[PDB]
């Protein structure tokens, strides 16, 4: 019952003093947090002992002519370049004393891969996986002016004919 | 500007002189020294530099610098001494010849706030402020990167109890490090000017002032009034604690900053000034240099 | 995680240092068996069995900013660590796998960077890490070879080792533990009670023919080389004085005739009569402290005896 | 144009010396470059802005300027006159001095106008007594009552 | 985030990444100004307040704000502004602010502004002797005497 | 909101001092920056120190008779050539002092793969993976006057009938 | 990563012959330690721990225009390097890991290629390598093999080892770090103070009776090998003349008569009375230098010391 | 401006005076272009 362009990610490099950054255009996503057991087992039982986590987030996009931001993910693929990036879901606001913060999923790593694609006649698209440092935090957080007039994007509003307006 | 010579110094104890101050409304100077051990001698001297009395405050810490109050003609002074080895105490007191120790001769002021950690003060009559030096615990140090911290007050509230920290601001570690000691502070017209020097020739020693309302770095110059350019008598210079010189009477203030010079076993204080039109020239004025005759 | 090291005239530690360490393990004591096989009996016989040393191995690695500062970094580590000097070096852990804590990114509330480029998830005072434990390991270094990995991560292999005794001597006296005046270099793998000035806390004891001890150390305190030191006020004149102990042998001081104001320091394998000149011809037994109660019993009611001494692990 | 050489040799030699120097001359060349652009962008560059780039605030009316010299001309092409007489328009338009504030007569405007005149002047010339005064007062100061 | 004019005294690898770091940050500074310059000719929004920007024409300077204000201010005069008997507005325009009826309105304006002008002439001939006099008396050198 | 048809190729080899060399008739194209995460974790913590790129990029094409380059491109292959190549975005100038100059992505290294397919009655096309030396460098590049007018591409323009003209 | 070598009558560096390298690896010191096991004491002394060797590797390969040349390349390589005569060896690194920068495709602003088939990313003069470091280290060659990998290029892999001394050999006296005339040879690995003239770098001292020395070399100079070299103009006639010095032991020179202006070279274990003819006879004791304050104490105010060293490192 | 492109050949203390001096020359000068820019942007009069 939830859409996923509801959901809305935020990119930031860390060693940066400024609001995070969109990111436009993304088609698909996806976020896996895979496991492996550290498991010892007796020869009269079983048992597991840790875990050590795997976590990553993969995404697609579409790199349209206004945005430099896919190049700024490239140099950090290539340049090895720590990125603190978050999922702020809108629609969930906060509950108690909090209304313009939004639920989200904050974690750090560096780029792993980046990989575009293109065909004739064919938007250029690409492919970007990026590891996760650790375990993630979440926590209620709060959008950039910036995002908030994005997220709007209404589209060709009523115009008028014969020369009023183009 | 360029400073300006005034005076030497002739206290009767062989050691630095870790600061100084001059009283406008009397003409004596209060000079601070520290002695072997946590105690501190502080000689009261003419303006020449010819010696009046002195005292000795036993326990009584490095002594770098104290403030002095006047409360219509009755004269306080701040310091910063510990009794017992327990911890450091922030002390008012009256100058009188001789000794004395933290007691019931020497009174506490708030302790249960600020005698957590290393304080010091200073006193600026003309805002009526004292400005605390308040030192950093070595933990404390270790996220904050940073020795030391100053806060604004107002005297008025000091006394009456209420306590107030407008005006905090840290000091980064390249100001007050091992090669840039801190060696004097002085508030001023909400600029605080803070005099450093590493007691070794060709090791600049200078001061950095700054301002204090919005936390940055006003200006930085360098100071060689040990004498002639890099060849100073003995074999080192060090920078001492500075003094801000207003006057009851033609509201011209001037900065004095005092110097240390000479080699190990013998020690010269001078006192220069950066002054305001006819300052300095009053300043020793008041009294004649001594001669061996008239 | 930062390796502790005291020098003789000096303390060192490696995270000061830009040297980050992966972990460190500690190896137990290379037990030498001194076996002796009987020609045609199924069982040989137990000679003895001794400890012998306690293997350290730490490998740490580094990053800078750049590939030139590698030599420089890994030259100060060599002239940092690499001492015949005996050293006294101290372990040190984390309590928890520290993470990121959330934030804000509203064009404030931006993350931290070490001087080394990490990322500093050490916000408060208390984050930092601790020393584990009230002990240290008298260390010496053993060959490493410098693998670079890319960039300017390179790794390093240190392989220290034990010095005289295996054993993991105990930092501070058991006086600091009379007199509570020293703080810190107490751990709670020590079980100690709280009760200062009660029993299994004190080691000065004031007119008594026999008392009690609780030696906290779970390796006995025989050898010579640690720091066993007992200093009494003999209390009552006497022509001879003798001694008795458990977990150890009898003591005797005959054949020189002493006073009771006197003081004897006894020191391990050694007697100051009176604090010098040396008397130690008159059976020459050094006492051994085990485990928990080590229970002493004098002959004539000594006015004073106190002891210290350094606790021993294994 | 060619970077900066951020990193540097680790020997002090003539090659550590000519690599400080080599930046230095480079630091300075593009300081130089670029007040010489700032002076041209300040003083000579024409068309530097395009109007839009402007702010334009007055009675809580913020707008850009090309947009109000738009709305300007919009209004004097819509403005309507009418031949009053021999001059009635020109005087209802001279009626005004400098910041709109329409007077209702001329002689208004006028009286209006010398009098801010003679009070800007009177008060300048007020502060120029003043402080001569406070000059002979601070340089020939003989108050030996104090 | 500043530079370091503080350098190290031993000459080891602090002061060489003190020398590193600077280099780098000047750099990086620089580009920044350039970039932010740029911005602020090309597409920074309301980059100047209409205040400051002139408005030359003949022997006149203002700026643009006050300029548009009072054509503004005409054109609404000019529209809602009540008018009627020019010739006698014009002719009780006459007199001055002190009570004397000149014989005409631009002999009037004339000797207005001549009054003016001859006032402020005056304070400023005060105020350059006064000045003159001031820097003869500070920075004075005259080995005559 | 970008069509691929705006990019651009260009190749040359190394030791030859002339003009660049478009790649005609590429349909598709790729360009991945994976990388190799040089982390080494504690035992109470974890940390990555460096990174080992492994950058490269793929292209098809379509073996037209008038250009020999995809013989070029084998003799590459084969013999090892080191090749510089840098895809140059039209459409996209300089923006100080710069206007025939184009944004790019320049990057050098050795072509490790090449093979052709073709079916019957069918055009016979083949697919190049290119390796990348190191890092690449972006800065704005300008074309030759051959890629330029090879760009324009116009096709049969109007001609005329009744022999006027073929 | 050029590997240089200062061999006694020549200087070579192999990326000059074609021989390009991966890296260097420099071992630290092998420990040897002398302990000794008390026979049922849970702990064993030590007699002795002291530095042995310092093995060095360097892996280098090497590519040509055909095969056959490889023969001789291998060979010039052996001639080059494989050398029982001790050689200094001195390290090299680069600053950056350096790209190839950007170019414009127009026939124009092309490619350069090194006499080796290689592209030469080092456009500018600043761009190749430097002595990372201002020492060197007294070396011999180990045995190598060759694998061909295929075509021209075939690997090497060198294994290097300390000569004399373990240890890292400062090239350039201190007397050179006095006298400001040599450039180059002075590294930030040593914290050196700018204050030419001024404490810590000065080594000539006049009309004293005790003065301050700050030996900027961790590594302690007490061994003979090492060239520590001193000269005094005695400045006072005396019958004896003892001096102290502190991370050392005392000095005497009695039963020999003196005068002022005599000068004694004082080289390592050994004294030059006045240049030749060497008395040596008296209180064979040679001096040692820890690092940082080594402060020495004569007893008659010599008019001159001054002494020249070589900093060693560990 | 007014930098000292001939810097001493020599290892010694006027080497890292005048780096020292160079560096405070060109922070003073950022800092003044900065507040420059500040001021024609926001605060000039007649820019
Ligand atoms: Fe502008």
């Amino acid at each position: 019952m939830k859409n996923s362009n509801d959901r809305i990610i935020l990119f930031r490099k860390a060693g940066e003093k400024v609001d995070a950054t969109k990111m436009l255009f993304l088609t698909e996503y996806g976020l896996s947090h895979e496991a492996d057991t550290d498991t010892e087992d007796t020869m009269d039982g079983s048992y597991n002992t840790g875990g050590s986590v795997e976590s990553t987030m993969s995404g697609t996009a579409k790199m349209f002519y206004g945005d430099d931001f896919a190049d700024e993910i490239e140099d950090a693929v290539v340049d090895r370049v720590l990125y603190e990036a978050w999922e702020v879901e809108s629609r969930i606001p906060g509950k108690n004393g909090d209304s313009a913060k939004f639920k989200a999923k904050y974690f750090q790593g560096f780029h792993n891969k980046f990989e575009l694609k293109a065909e004739a006649n064919g938007i250029d698209e690409y492919e970007y996986e990026y590891g996760v440092n650790g375990r993630f935090q979440r926590g209620f957080a709060t959008l950039p002016e910036a995002v908030t007039k994005k997220l709007k994007a209404t589209g060709y509003r009523f115009h008028d004919t014969t020369k009023e307006d183009a | 500007q360029e400073p300006e010579f005034i005076t030497d110094l002739s206290p009767y104890t062989n050691a630095v002189m870790q600061s100084f101050w001059v009283d406008p409304r009397t003409k004596i100077i209060y000079m601070t020294q520290a002695r072997p051990g946590n105690h501190y001698m502080l000689s009261r001297l003419k303006p020449n530099g010819q010696f009046i009395d002195r005292l000795l405050v036993k326990n009584g810490g490095h002594g770098t610098h104290n403030a002095y109050r006047y409360i219509g003609n009755e004269l306080w002074i701040y310091s910063a001494v510990l009794d017992a080895n327990e911890n450091n105490k922030f002390v008012r007191f009256q100058y009188r010849t001789g000794e004395i120790t933290y007691g019931n001769e020497m009174q506490d002021v708030m302790p249960n706030i600020f005698n957590d950690r290393y304080t010091s003060a200073i006193y600026n009559p003309i805002e009526n402020l004292m400005i605390f030096r308040r030192e950093y615990k070595a933990s404390e140090r270790q996220l904050k990167n940073s020795l030391n911290f100053v806060e604004v007050r107002s005297a008025d509230d000091i006394d009456k109890g209420i306590d107030k920290v407008l005006y905090q601001m840290d000091i980064p570690m390249e100001y007050t490090s091992d090669t840039q000691p801190m060696q004097g502070i002085t508030y001023d017209a909400g600029i605080l000017y803070w005099y450093t020097g590493d007691s070794k020739p060709a090791n600049p020693n200078y001061l950095q002032g700054f301002d204090i309302k919005t936390k940055e770095l006003l200006f930085k110059r360098r100071i060689d009034i040990g004498g002639v350019n890099n060849n100073f008598k003995g074999d080192f210079q060090e920078a001492e604690g500075l003094d801000m010189y207003y006057d009851l009477e033609t509201g011209r203030k001037a900065l004095l900053i005092g110097v240390t010079i000479g080699p190990g076993n013998n020690r010269h204080h001078s006192i220069y000034s950066i002054g305001q039109r006819g300052v300095n020239q009053f300043l020793k004025n008041i009294a004649p240099q001594v001669s061996m005759t008239d | 995680d930062i390796e502790l090291t005291k020098k003789d005239g000096t303390v060192i530690k490696l995270s000061e240092y830009g040297f980050i360490v992966n972990d460190i393990v500690i190896d137990s004591m290379q037990i030498n068996t001194k076996y002796q096989d009987k020609e045609n009996m199924n069982g040989r016989i137990l000679m003895g069995s001794n400890y012998i040393s306690r293997d350290i191995v730490v490998p740490c690695f580094c990053k800078v900013k750049n590939r030139s500062d590698i030599a420089y970094m890994r030259d100060m580590l060599y002239s940092l660590t690499t001492d015949i000097e005996p050293m006294y070096l101290r372990e040190i852990r984390r309590k928890e796998e520290l993470n990121y804590r959330f934030t804000q990114p509203t064009s404030d509330d931006y993350v931290k960077l070490d001087k080394n480029n990490f990322p500093d998830y050490e916000y408060s005072r208390h984050d930092q890490q601790i020393y584990v434990n009230g002990k240290q390991y008298k260390v010496i270094f053993n060959g490493v070879i410098n693998p670079k990995q890319k960039g300017n991560k390179v790794s390093f292999e240190l392989k220290f080792e034990t010095t005289e005794l295996p054993y993991g001597e105990s930092i501070g006296t058991s006086l600091e533990l009379e007199e509570n005046k020293k703080v810190g270099l107490w751990s709670f793998d020590f079980n100690i009670d709280w009760h200062a000035g009660g029993d299994k806390r004190k080691y000065t004891f004031e007119n008594l023919s026999k008392g009690t001890v609780y030696y906290h150390g779970s390796a006995p305190n025989d050898q010579f080389n640690m720091y066993k030191k007992i200093t009494i006020i003999l209390g009552e004149d006497t022509e001879s004085f003798v001694w008795n102990l458990t977990h150890a042998e009898i003591m005797k001081i005959e054949g020189i005739k002493l006073k009771a104001g006197d003081r004897i320091v006894y020191d391990s394998f050694r007697v100051y009569k009176n604090g010098v000149e040396i008397s130690t011809e008159t059976n020459i037994s050094q006492p051994k402290f085990k485990y928990g109660a080590n229970k002493f019993e004098f002959n004539q009611t000594v006015q004073k005896v106190q002891f210290d001494l350094k606790f021993y692990y294994k | 144009d060619n970077k900066l050489i951020t990193d540097l040799s680790r020997v002090f030699d003539y090659r550590y010396v000519d690599e400080n120097e080599y930046n230095f001359k480079l630091i300075s060349d593009m300081l130089t470059d670029f007040n010489f652009s700032l002076e041209y962008h300040r003083n000579k560059e024409v068309f530097a802005h395009n109007g839009e780039q402007i702010k334009y605030e007055h009675l809580n009316v913020t707008s850009s300027v090309s947009d109000f010299l738009t709305y300007l001309n919009g209004r004097f092409s819509n403005m309507v006159l009418g031949h009053n007489g021999d001059g009635i328009n020109e005087v209802k338009d001279a009626r005004v001095d400098n910041t709109g504030y329409d007077h209702k007569t001329l002689q208004d405007r006028l009286y209006h106008d010398y009098s801010t005149l003679d009070a800007f002047t009177k008060k300048v010339e007020k502060a120029v007594d003043e402080n001569y005064k406070e000059y002979r007062a601070t340089e020939y100061r003989f108050e030996p009552k104090e």
